[PDB]
């Protein structure tokens, strides 16, 4: 992204400095000595804070300081402050508000990261508790509970991949730079394979989660779209959409994007086409699920007015159904998905990211808590086992 | 009229309840040793491992 | 076995407000629901009234509503039926029916066939 | 000339009742005071048999305790295995509301019936390998409750016409007819000597019948509600049954009185499955509380609960040698205990 | 999607901070 | 040796398991009903839906014991044939609604005769005059609305009895047949579809 071009510019500065030193013959008579300096190469006449030196060009910012001249005292160059590793007082500094705005966005990112870390930790705890207490007794294991367990496993895999890539990124970028060999082996290949596989794993897990949400919506529509029960279990196509379809989309992105523009870590999108390829399964798992949700709400409204009179009590049932149906189908992100992330100002983009992370981070916890404790079957099964334990 | 079998049925001729209870006790204790439900037999001879 | 004996029938003048009661023996009175079934001469059996174990679920048909009163006591283990407003077309025979389902009201007493938990019946006429 | 007959019958019943009270001068409780209780018994499911589709109401164990037959409302008769899990035979039943099944002592015949007035009989041994239909009986006026095999050629079926039956394969119709019940027969069992069998009705009455004489000899009126299940002791001199009022009474053939009472206040669910053990020490009784209870035959104390059933337990099966106990329920799951 | 853009932004900021650390290291 | 067992029975078990899947998929598609009220089995298909009718009249009119078998049926069709007698039908409906085994089964109600054939109410009911007709759809002929008062009253009574112990477990679908004498199966199919949809909603805790 930036570090590799920075290293290339630094190497270009270094070998043009070597070329200039080779071209320039050594001086015969001098007042103050000349030595090589890593930061800047300024072989000039002996003068005390009089010679003009331009700012180095191997910096992320170069045009903002190219109009400012720095004056440095010339025996040895930095011998003026009477120190071999000491440095002069005048440098090519960065703008004043830049450090403040970077600190502010860093604090915002840290707060967002700890917030969704707590959210994912609670969600993973609830999901593992639900997976431990469901499916291990062989009493209510049916097609619907099997699909729910598959969705919970996909959520667990996505959360684990996110945590793994977060930990790997933190451990990789936590170490500072103290030697040329350290940064050279940091930017070299071999240590980025873990980053690449973590990125492709988290993308595959998120796409699998979206595909499983689409599978849940399709199953709900199929159940409330037929007068009679299904003839037989139909796991094949649901498993194909939930598992086979995600690798039909994620793998071409990895193959083409690495072939076209290789990045040091794959979690950095520069071309919007590659991002839209992965967004296409996401945008076809929301527009159909919203239609399914609308049909379900219409059916509920029709069915709660004919047989039973409203008597002002239908509003509470409708609100409860909407509140228990929004997190499962993932229809609450449609308000934020209308506007793309490319066309968004900074405050609006930050707020949209905050709301999206807040809603998606507690999705797994909400759905697990709801469909594990508010479900009547699981809580009714638990009382029987508790009574069996109490009897003994 | 319809009550005709009751006159013939009056031959139950009970002897003593305690004798029948003692006979039941003897039958229960005689087959107690050969009862798999009474004690957990080892799984070596059990074909339901 | 179950015993269901009732007395207090016969022929009486209309408006006498005589009391008819049935006695239940051989089974728990409170644990089993009690129903009143009558059979008109030349017609099928008809249900009269029922009383729950607690005594709150009391219902009457369209012909004996209001005029008929039933009382339940646990000490005497007997059921009382207060029959009033005698009419010539109300003559029938009454059985002190018993519901054989404890703590549940899934039983049949209105069928014309004989029942295993019904009394012999006494003739009632004006 | 009807009231005097009823009065005479009531007087005779009262005389018999006081004669029974005078004869029963001692109770079984004071005799079993010195018997060590069997203690708590742990029950576990060795294996789970699955493959059915609907509810199961009755099942019969095999003579060799290797193969068992179960009847389901789906219309399929599946024969399971005890040592292993794999099935052997699957008999497509013509009737879609079968409620009972029977297994021949020789193992060459099976029976079924219920809610169709037809007792279909099939054979398991044939040259082709596929089961066929032997004959169909259409001489009943009520739903069949349960069917049992006296011998390889004799079958007794109880129907909903408040009468019993005795069918013969070669004859084609009932040899003799048993009449005298006042209620619908729900279940019946056979003694080990195959001479005495009882049949419980909905009038809280149990009657003893003779296969040869054809006339009733013993009548028991010690119950309060309808009788759902009944079974004999391995001795054959006594039997016990469980009615809907959550109690069990152990009747005696010689003694015309109730011997033991198994009523419990903590449970009110009815009893629809009653069976004994090899030695008769344990009385396994089904219940509607999604579990089975084991009652001692000498102390009337619970010594183990066979909980773990999804639905209500409807059928109970204990082998002749007491090798294992099989429990069925309305769910399509079968569990074998030990 | 929601998480990917945030992760990319965090990676970009981390790389920028690494570039600033490199500049400071050569500034000593 | 004894290797014949897991060389013959291993495939003998699974050669019939494939047919068991076919049996399951043909049994699940069929819908089971119960014609209770007023020659043994009827098979018909309406809008590619397998319907397997269960009408029984051979045994006696004692449904105390054998009614527990009809627990897996989709719905129970009730016939009143009112054209005393109504008291027995009301008692049967109350027993069906209050039955613990039948608490999960919905009942379909037909408030007219079943023979498809083209009047004392105040004597058999103490309150008839102090009744108001519901604000439902008026009959198409619109002639003599007095006779419709009795059917509205009995429909309201049946609805009240159903709602007394119908808290979500099962529901009632009253109907008035013999108006067209042709559309008598479409209403049953619609009621069955509604019952299946409500059961699916209950499995998803959305109702
Ligand atoms: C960017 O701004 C850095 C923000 C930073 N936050 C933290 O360091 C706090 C969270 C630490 C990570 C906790 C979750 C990851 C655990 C990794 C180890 C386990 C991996 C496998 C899990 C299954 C702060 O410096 O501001």
């Amino acid at each position: 992204q930036v570090m590799d071009f920075l290293f290339e510019k630094w190497k270009l500065y270094g070998d043009q400095c070597h070329h200039n030193l080779s071209l320039l013959p050594p001086p015969t008579e001098l007042v103050c000595n000349r030595t090589f300096d890593k930061y800047s190469c300024w072989p000039d006449t002996p003068a005390n804070t009089t010679a003009n030196i331009s700012c180095p060009w191997y910096l992320p910012w170069h045009h903002k300081v190219q109009h400012r001249f720095v004056f440095k005292r010339c025996g040895q160059w930095v011998r003026g402050p009477r120190g071999q590793p000491w440095r002069d007082a005048s440098q090519c500094q960065m703008d004043g508000e830049e450090i403040e705005v970077q600190k502010e966005v860093a604090k915002m990112y840290s707060s967002f990261q700890v917030m969704y870390t707590v959210g994912y930790s609670l969600s993973l705890g609830a999901l593992l508790l639900a997976l431990a207490i469901l499916g291990g007794l062989s009493k209510l294991h049916c097609t619907r509970n099997a699909i729910h367990a598959n969705l919970f496993a996909s959520f667990v895999l996505k959360a684990s991949s996110v945590l793994v890539i977060d930990g790997l990124l933190r451990t990789r970028y936590s170490q500072k730079i103290g030697d040329d060999l350290s940064v050279s082996t940091w930017l070299s290949d071999g240590a980025v394979a873990g980053c690449r596989v973590a990125a492709v794993f988290m993308q595959y897990g998120i796409v699998a989660n979206y595909c499983w949400l689409l599978v849940e919506g399709l199953y709900l529509h199929n159940l409330l779209g037929l007068a009679t029960l299904p003839e037989r279990s139909f796991f094949s196509l649901y498993l194909g959409i939930g598992w086979g379809a995600p690798m039909l989309f994620v793998v071409p992105w990895a193959v083409v994007k690495c072939l076209f523009e290789n990045v040091q870590c794959w979690t950095s999108n520069d071309n919007m086409g590659f991002w839209w390829i992965l967004r296409f399964p996401v945008f076809l798992a929301i527009l159909i699920n919203f239609f399914i949700f609308v049909r379900i709400v219409q059916l509920l409204v029709a069915k709660l007015r004919a047989r039973q009179m409203h008597h002002t009590d239908y509003k509470f049932r409708l609100a409860k159904s909407t509140l228990t149906l929004i997190p499962l189908l993932g229809v609450h992100e449609v308000v934020f998905a209308f506007v793309t992330d490319e066309h968004a100002q900074g405050t609006l983009r930050s707020a949209k990211l905050f709301f999206d992370l807040f809603l998606s981070s507690f999705q797994g916890l909400l759905v697990a808590v709801l469909y594990c404790f508010l479900n009547k079957e699981v809580q009714s099964e638990l009382r029987r086992r508790w009574h069996r334990w109490r009897l003994g | 009229k319809l009550v005709e079998q009751l006159k013939m049925e009056a031959n139950i001729d009970r002897i003593k309840v305690s004798k029948a209870a003692a006979d039941l006790m003897a039958y229960c204790e005689a087959h107690a040793k050969e009862d798999p439900l009474l004690t957990p037999v080892p799984a070596s001879e059990n074909p339901f491992r | 076995q179950v015993q269901l004996q009732e007395s207090g029938g016969g022929l009486v003048q209309p408006g006498g407000s005589l009391r008819l009661s049935c006695a239940a023996s051989g089974f728990t009175f409170s644990n089993y629901k009690m129903n009143w079934v009558r059979q008109a001469p030349g017609k099928g059996l008809e249900w009269v009234s029922d009383i729950s174990q607690s005594g709150a679920s009391i219902s009457y048909t369209g012909s004996v509503k209001g005029r008929f009163t039933i009382s339940r006591d646990n000490a005497k283990n007997t059921l009382y039926l207060q029959m009033n407003s005698l009419k010539p077309e109300d003559t029938a025979v009454y059985y002190c029916a018993r519901c054989p389902a404890p703590f549940t009201r899934d039983c049949f007493d209105v069928t014309s066939t004989t029942y295993a938990y019904r009394g012999q019946g006494t003739q009632v006429t004006v | 000339e009807l009231d005097q007959l009823r009065q005479e019958a009531e007087q005779l019943k009262n005389q018999i009742r006081d004669a029974r009270k005078a004869c029963a001068d001692a109770t079984l409780s004071q005799i079993t005071n010195n018997i060590d209780p069997v203690g708590r018994i742990q029950m576990r499911t060795r294996r789970t048999l699955r493959g059915h589709l609907a509810k199961i109401y009755a099942m019969h164990w095999g003579t060799d305790s290797r193969l068992l037959v179960s009847a389901s409302q789906d219309g399929k008769l599946i024969i399971w295995d005890s040592y292993t899990t794999n099935k052997v035979h699957a008999i497509p039943l013509r009737s879609s509301w079968v409620m009972t099944c029977a297994y021949a002592p020789s193992g060459n015949y099976v029976a079924c019936g219920g809610l169709d007035n037809i007792c279909s009989i099939y054979n398991l041994k044939t040259r082709e390998g596929n089961v066929r239909v032997s004959r169909e009986l259409a001489g009943h006026t009520g739903y069949l409750s349960c069917c049992r095999f006296l011998d390889d050629n004799q079958i007794v079926t109880s129907s909903g016409d408040t009468t019993c039956a005795l069918w013969d394969i070669e004859t084609g119709q009932q040899t003799t007819t048993f009449t005298g019940h006042t209620g619908d027969v729900m279940s019946l069992s056979l003694a080990p000597d195959t001479r005495l069998f009882v049949s419980g009705a909905c009038d809280a009455s149990a009657k003893l019948w003779d296969v040869r004489e054809g006339m009733c000899r013993q009548t028991f009126t010690g119950h309060e509600s309808d009788i759902n299940a009944i079974c004999f002791f391995p001795n054959g001199n006594a039997f016990a049954t469980g009615s809907d009022d959550a109690t069990c009474r152990l009747f005696d053939l010689r003694a015309d009185q109730e011997l033991m009472t198994y009523s419990h206040d903590n449970i009110i669910c009815g009893i629809t499955s009653v069976s004994f053990s090899k030695s008769g020490r344990l009385l396994l009784a089904g219940y509607d509380d999604f579990n089975c209870n084991v009652w001692d035959a000498l102390k009337a104390d619970r010594a183990g609960v066979l909980a773990g059933h999804d639905n209500r337990v409807s059928c109970l099966g204990v082998t002749d040698d007491g090798m294992a106990v099989a429990t069925g329920s309305w769910d399509s799951f079968l569990k074998i205990w030990n | 999607h929601a998480q990917g853009t945030f992760t990319s932004d965090k990676s970009k900021y981390l790389d920028e901070r690494a570039a600033q650390d490199f500049v400071q290291w050569l500034l000593d | 040796d004894q290797r014949n067992e897991e060389k013959a029975q291993r495939e003998a078990n699974k050669k019939i398991e494939k047919q068991l899947q076919k049996d399951k998929q043909v049994y699940r598609a069929t819908h089971r009903l119960l014609l209770l009220g007023a020659i043994f089995e009827t098979k018909f298909q309406v809008d590619k839906v397998n319907f397997h009718m269960f009408d029984v009249g051979a045994q006696r009119d004692e449904r105390r014991k054998w009614i527990q078998c009809f627990n897996d049926v989709t719905a129970i069709i009730f016939v009143v044939a009112s054209s005393n007698r109504l008291q027995a039908a009301l008692k049967l409906f109350d027993s069906i609604w209050n039955n613990k085994w039948l608490r999960d089964t919905s009942v379909i109600l037909f408030l007219n005769k079943q023979d498809l054939l083209a009047s004392k109410i105040e004597d058999y009911f103490p309150e008839f005059a102090r009744y108001t007709t519901p604000e439902d759809a008026t009959p198409e002929p619109g002639e003599d609305p007095r006779v419709t008062r009795a059917k509205y009253f009995i429909r309201d009574e049946f609805l009240r009895i159903s709602t007394a112990s119908g808290d979500g477990r099962h529901y009632c679908y009253p109907h008035f047949t013999c108006a067209v004498d042709t559309e008598n199966i479409r209403r049953v199919f619609n009621d069955c579809r509604d019952i299946i949809q409500r059961m699916h909603l209950r499995q998803y805790e959305l109702l």
